[PDB]
């Protein structure tokens, strides 16, 4: 009862996917092979949720991954836990995008996308009763932004009444991958505002920053940051994987921090991070825990989140804890920031307990916020877009692909509007 | 999966491309005898059990270089049906190249280059050797690039040219050629890299400390940076630069598509051990104008677009303060519509070193392909040198005789002269 | 079970044929001797134990080349009543043929081809290697043809003629013999099979790497490809093609029975290391323009129908994929009343090597005999070169002594001329 498949695409959201299907095989205990070799029982009473159960005892994984090349789906094989996927599940193509939103959505992507579309709908028909899909990808490239928005749309028409997540890596301006990176970013935000319920928009400048001075990391990979976000993945749907004192799942969660149908763009944090030294001397009790997750600096999101308020805020616990402990800490958080939350929304806070946590960790914080700092995120994006935009620059690669110089101001202005939209309750 | 045809033409191409080969065959782990005691799918095609061919198609007028290669070492690598063969030589002009000479043995490879073409499945791009100064490689390219157009079209094109200098150039009638082959360049080639043998000499005496350079050392030079563009497809880095995405990323216009390269570190053997080779210090040495790959100023330059390509031992956690750094000095510029200008590409695997090579072997390695206003200048001075030239009807008898009309001439350099203009108007 | 018996006429045939027997001997494993140390019952027969015979008759004119094979190392395999030997010459003229030395040696000959097609049951069908300009080759096979219609009539043949070139020829009087010849040829015989010198000449040239060929090397060639229409019988793959099947497929109309041949691959022993023979490139080459056996032009060309036979490594899966290909592209087309246009053979033998021989060893052959439009043109300039011959009875005394009426010549111009419209008719 109650299922989620989940889809994949990009370069970056299949090596996510990737990470993160290991870390849920990890905390249910399942084994490259697919048999299960567990103790606690608690593993096996919601498995249904992200497992089929299979013949002879064999659990496999409901996904979906998809890419226009090849190249990367031959990592994912030889790796850990790349032998429990099916491989009836893999699509992809040999063209490729070419790092063009335009390329990726219209002409490439369609031609791909009818194959996933018949894939998904056998996946829905398995389970009894799916309540919503889960999808992973950038917006920084042409593959895993058009393909995925392509998709995302299309998936409202067959199912309109499930949720929609999305976990998305939207560009920093020091650490900038392609120079491209504001057009595509103006044109696959568009879809995403009317089409989606819920958005995490990650950026990697944060988990550098993260990295060095907080867990003092000599010499970070990809690897790290991977094993990071899939955290705050495992984090989100844990109440649906596990019984608690007080279980909160997407759809609660979605109706408590989404209060109006334009803003809903929200921002991961993750607690308690902590080093080799900080392991030691760091006293993990719930106070300290809550404190670390409200920290500027703490989030996944480059921003200055004290610049506004949160509209909203919710959080998501895991292992035995106090609830008079959990409860008041928050409280008192907002009583000390009175002029960082949302006046006419009172009493902003939502909670959720797990009993189970996650192995070697006694407790964890999940942080999910929304707030009107997203505004910064988007201004800088927007002011790039206008400098690219104004001397007609890397436009006969869009063009080529019969978009009309309109086509890009009918989106911009729809950006400009959801921008505003946060500027008009701060 | 994914797959590249490489064309040599010309006299240059075909001495260009055997250094590249050689590099190729020690990469991959293959003798000359084709047989190696996956990765190597894209250039090398196994044929039957044990039998790498490379995709290649070497195009020369004379018997002479073609037959180089076959009485060489590499006499295994290749059979008659790759390497064609004309007969009377393009003789270091165009019009013998394009117009006389060139109907007959274009014909020829055209059906070869299909034959290789349609036993691929995965066609990435072309790439294409030669030279703006020489007879054969301004000639027939032009020709071949005007055919390639009309089975393809869509599919990349590439080409590594050598451009001709103010100052050492080892031919008088240079100047026609570059003009000319210039006009099928715009429409037709989608990018095209320069580099000057002069910019390499310099190189060559003041780093690598050998003062008496020949071909040879140039070749493998190039030979690396060749190496650069196509090591993101052959092996797996935790980021990747494919061609397509290349050309998105570097070429923002529709007439500006000439970047230019850059290569380092390029260090003796025993300077190895003293220089603490640094990735900054290496980023560095990219927009020195020292170590630049054409003639050229950076200091009057403003760089647009230019993509670095790393490979060996880096990671990107110094790769972004690297980039950070350069942004804030103000001695690098950029223009001011492109805020955010760089293109940044990893890979695992070492840049391989040859067997009695010139260059130290090495952890790390760059190459950062620059579209930039600093070439713009270049051709000013070419102009000046081809107007002066044609000014009192220079050696025009003899293009002439080969079947040039004069208006011909009117046509290629006031299009040159429109073209430098751009450059400005795109900068202002 | 099934049988078939071969005919020999003329100089060529029987050149042809010696080539055709020892291939054969070598596919079966027998030595000259015809003792062997099932499949082969076709061709041979087994006398009483250990000798096997071959189902053949040669008919020559001369004695020189007849006693050629007595004296030789074949010696044994055949005996005085299979090899028919005369006085006097054809002498390169139809007439002599025909009616003045073709009575006596015609009857000699009918009753030992009784005498071999009695003994065998299973009866396929005749095969009748000749020339169409050579004199034995003409007037006796003409002869021959009428001859056999009465006797059999329904029971099929076969004939893989030498056409004439328009460049290369090797006689003077060759237009006047074509033309008297194929007026029987067009009611009497089933299906003819043309093939040029000119034609192969080039191909063993370019291909094989031999720029001194002779007979032999062509011979070898030919008995190839006669094998690739007789392998189906005599070995059993997954699919096969009888000669009535092909027969029911390649021919359309009672007019026209005339489709042209091409074999490939056809390279050196040093160009099968290097060439990886994949099966849709071997499709190409029956295709290709450079590779037919008769000077004609495929791009005017269409097809009607054309028999594929495949033998060796081949599976039906890929097979498909490369009809489909062909059928895709608009270089290769055909007739509009002709949707599906292809006959599909498969063989698990591979096809054999002669010791000492030009051709490389091989895992895959392919042979297409396609009935087109391309060969209605290549009788246009026949009709011409022989028209210009008779516009001032040029040669014709000589042919009036031999007891040939003038009405002659007008009835085989004007029903040739009636022909060359009945192409055009069904193409258009
Ligand atoms: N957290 C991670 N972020 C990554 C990783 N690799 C890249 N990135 C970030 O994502 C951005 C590039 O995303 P992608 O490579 O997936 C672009 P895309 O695949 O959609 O198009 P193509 O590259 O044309 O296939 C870039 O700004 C990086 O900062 C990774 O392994 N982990
Ligand atoms: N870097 C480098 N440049 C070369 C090499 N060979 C020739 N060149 C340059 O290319 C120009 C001469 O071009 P060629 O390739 O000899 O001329 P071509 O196009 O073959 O025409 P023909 O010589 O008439 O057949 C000169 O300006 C040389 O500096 C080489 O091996 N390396
Ligand atoms: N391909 C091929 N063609 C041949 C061969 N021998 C002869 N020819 C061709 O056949 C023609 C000559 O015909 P012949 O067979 O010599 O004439 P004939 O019918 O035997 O008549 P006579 O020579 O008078 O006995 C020429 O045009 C040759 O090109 C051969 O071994 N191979
Ligand atoms: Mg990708
Ligand atoms: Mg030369
Ligand atoms: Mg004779």
């Amino acid at each position: 009862m109650r299922e989620i498949v989940h889809i994949q695409a990009g370069q970056c959201g299949n090596q996510i996917g990737a990470k993160f299907w290991e870390v849920i095989s990890d905390e249910h205990g399942i084994d490259p092979t697919g048999t299960y070799h567990g103790d606690s029982d608690l593993q096996l009473d919601r498995i249904s949720v992200y497992y089929n159960e299979a013949t002879g005892g064999k659990y496999v994984p409901r996904a979906i991954l998809v890419d226009l090349e090849p190249g990367t789906m031959d990592s994912v094989r030889s790796g850990p836990f790349g032998q429990i996927f099916r491989p009836d599940n893999f699509v992809f193509g040999q063209s490729g995008a070419g790092n063009n939103w335009a390329k990726g959505h219209y002409t490439e992507g369609a031609e791909l996308v009818d194959s996933v579309l018949d894939v998904v709908r056998k996946e829905a028909e398995s389970c009894d009763c799916l309540q919503g899909f889960q999808l992973t990808h950038s917006l920084g490239g042409g593959t895993g932004s058009g393909m995925g928005t392509l998709l995302i749309s299309k998936i409202r028409e067959e199912y309109p009444d499930r949720i929609m997540n999305t976990f998305s890596v939207v560009p920093s301006p020091k650490v900038s991958d392609t120079v491209v990176e504001p057009y595509n970013a103006t044109l696959s935000v568009h879809q995403l505002v009317e089409n989606t319920d819920e958005t995490y928009c990650i950026d990697n400048e944060a988990l550098y920053d993260i990295c060095f001075r907080t867990l003092k990391l000599t010499t970070p990979t990809y690897g790290d940051l991977n094993h990071l976000v899939s955290a705050t993945m495992s984090g989100v749907t844990t109440c649906l994987r596990f019984p608690g004192q007080l279980n909160a799942d997407l759809r609660k969660l979605a109706v408590n921090m989404v209060p109006f149908p334009r803003l809903h763009f929200f921002m991961p944090g993750f607690a308690p991070l902590t080093s080799r030294g900080s392991q030691q001397y760091r006293a993990l009790t719930v106070p300290e825990l809550t404190q670390q997750v409200f920290d500027a600096k703490n989030m996944m999101a480059a921003c200055d989140p004290r610049h506004g308020r949160y509209l909203t805020v919710a959080a998501v616990f895991r292992g035995r804890m106090s609830m008079k402990e959990v409860d008041e800490q928050m409280l008192n958080v907002q009583n000390k920031n009175s002029s960082y939350f949302v006046e006419w929304i009172p009493n902003n806070v939502k909670t959720a307990v797990c009993d189970i946590p996650p192995r070697g960790l006694k407790m964890a914080v999940t942080f999910i916020g929304n707030s009107t700092a997203i505004q910064e995120l988007f201004k800088r994006i927007s002011e790039q877009f206008t400098a690219m935009f104004r001397r007609k620059a890397f436009l006969h690669w869009y063009t080529g692909e019969g978009m009309d110089e309109m086509e890009f101001t009918e989106a911009e202005s729809n950006m400009n509007d959801l921008v505003s939209e946060y500027q008009q309750y701060q | 999966m994914r797959e590249c045809i490489s064309i040599h033409v010309g006299q240059a191409g075909v001495q260009i491309g055997n250094a590249c080969w050689e590099l190729y065959c020690l990469e991959h782990g293959i003798q000359p005898d084709g047989q190696m005691p996956d990765s190597f799918n894209t250039f090398f095609s196994e044929t039957g059990a044990g039998k790498h061919v490379p995709r290649a198609v070497f195009v020369d007028l004379e018997p002479t270089v073609i037959d180089e290669v076959r009485t060489g070492t590499y006499r295994q690598l290749f059979h008659p049906e790759q390497l064609i063969t004309g007969k009377e030589d393009a003789a270091n002009n165009y019009a013998r190249g394009h117009y006389t000479i060139g109907k007959e043995i274009i014909d020829l490879v055209l059906d070869r280059i299909r034959k290789l073409a349609d036993q691929c499945t995965g066609l990435q791009g072309f790439l294409v050797f030669h030279s703006f100064g020489g007879g054969t490689g301004s000639g027939f390219t032009s020709l071949l690039m005007e055919r390639l157009s009309v089975d393809y079209g869509k599919k990349s094109k590439l080409e590594f040219s050598i451009y001709p200098a103010p100052q050492v150039s080892t031919a008088v009638v240079e100047p026609y050629n570059s003009i000319l082959t210039t006009h099928t360049t715009l429409e037709h080639s989608d990018c095209a890299f320069m580099v000057d043998n002069e910019a390499i000499y310099d190189i060559c005496r003041r780093n690598l400390d050998i003062e008496r350079p020949t071909y040879t050392n140039l070749n493998r030079l190039i030979s690396q940076i060749v190496s650069s563009i196509t090591a993101s497809l052959r092996f797996d880095g935790a980021l990747n630069v494919d061609l397509t995405e290349f050309q998105t990323n570097l070429v923002p216009y529709p007439r500006i598509h000439f970047p230019l390269a850059t290569y380092a570190p390029v260090i003796s053997a025993e300077k190895a051990y003293h220089e603490q080779l640094s990735v900054a210090e290496i980023t560095n040495a990219c927009f020195e104008p020292a170590n630049q790959m054409v003639k050229c100023d950076p200091r009057h330059g403003k760089y647009m677009a230019c993509c670095l390509l790393y490979r060996g031992d880096v990671v990107p956690k110094d790769v972004n303060a690297a980039i950070a750094t350069i942004k804030t000095k103000r001695s690098i510029q950029f223009v001011d519509w492109c805020p955010t200008g760089f293109k940044v590409g990893i890979n695992y695997q070492p840049p391989t070193v040859v067997p009695g090579g010139d260059l130290a072997k090495v952890q790390r390695a760059v190459c950062m392909l620059s579209n930039t206003t600093a070439i713009a200048e270049a051709w000013a001075r070419l102009d000046h040198k081809f107007d002066l030239m044609y000014a009192k009807r220079a050696f025009v008898h003899w293009y002439v005789g080969e079947g040039m009309e004069e208006g011909e001439f009117s046509e290629a350099r006031e299009d040159m002269a429109a073209l430098e203009k751009d450059y400005e108007e795109v900068g202002v």
